[PDB]
């Protein structure tokens, strides 16, 4: 090969995505999580915000590890699975409520 | 739709 | 339609990182000093946002990852507790 020009746009798309990500992160972190929870009364709404927070951090850690050139994504993949597990419990709970 | 699919899917490598 | 911009943005980053990873980045990173640099900056940019998330919660590599496992554990327990309480109130 020796041709880097093909590799560069991959990065640009990545950087573009990161810039796009920042404002959203600032919105999320505009208040501490605990302060956000207080601003909620619905237990359901609370569970949602938390699962979301777990999702973003895990994903951002995942993306980090990929770019680092980490071969093995299993520790993050394992944690990501665990998060899905808890997100799954949230939904099945909803179904139980619906039937109720 | 599943959010976690993005972890599995293959990149658009040249 | 309640669409989540944040989660959509998060996914774009993962795709972008992943797609980037598929290339022989190590080959170019080692080949070109200029490339290595920007790349670290973008990763740091990604790193900055992730630590900001951690700063929001506020509850050596070995020593480091261990620390990450600890935060995920903190988040997931709050969640389990939230779930346990809904299940209890129903029951
Ligand atoms: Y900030
Ligand atoms: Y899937
Ligand atoms: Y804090
Ligand atoms: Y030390
Ligand atoms: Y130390
Ligand atoms: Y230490
Ligand atoms: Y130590
Ligand atoms: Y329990």
């Amino acid at each position: 090969m020796e041709d880097i020009e093909k590799i560069k746009p991959y990065v640009r798309s990545f950087s573009k995505a990161l810039d796009e990500l920042k404002p959203e992160i600032e919105k999320l972190t505009s208040k501490s999580l605990d302060e956000q929870l207080l601003l909620l009364s619905d237990e359901r709404a609370k569970l949602e915000l938390i699962n979301r927070y777990a999702y973003v951090l895990s994903s951002l850690m995942f993306a980090n590890m990929k770019v680092l050139g980490v071969k093995d994504m299993s520790p993050i993949l394992g944690e990501l699975k665990r998060v899905k597990s808890y997100m799954d419990k949230a939904k099945q709970y909803d179904n139980r409520i619906t039937k109720s | 739709t599943d959010l976690f699919d993005v972890f599995e899917e293959t990149p658009v490598e040249l | 339609e309640n669409p989540d911009v944040l989660l959509s943005r998060v996914i774009n980053v993962v795709r972008a990182a992943s797609s980037l990873a598929s290339q022989d980045v190590d080959f170019y990173k080692n080949l070109d000093r200029g490339f290595s640099k920007d790349l670290k900056s973008k990763a740091d940019k990604l790193a900055d946002m992730a630590n900001e998330i951690i700063l929001s919660i506020d509850e050596d590599i070995s020593d480091l990852w261990n620390n990450f496992g600890n935060i995920m554990d903190n988040l997931l327990e709050m969640s389990d507790h939230s779930l346990d309480k809904l299940n209890c109130a129903i029951n």
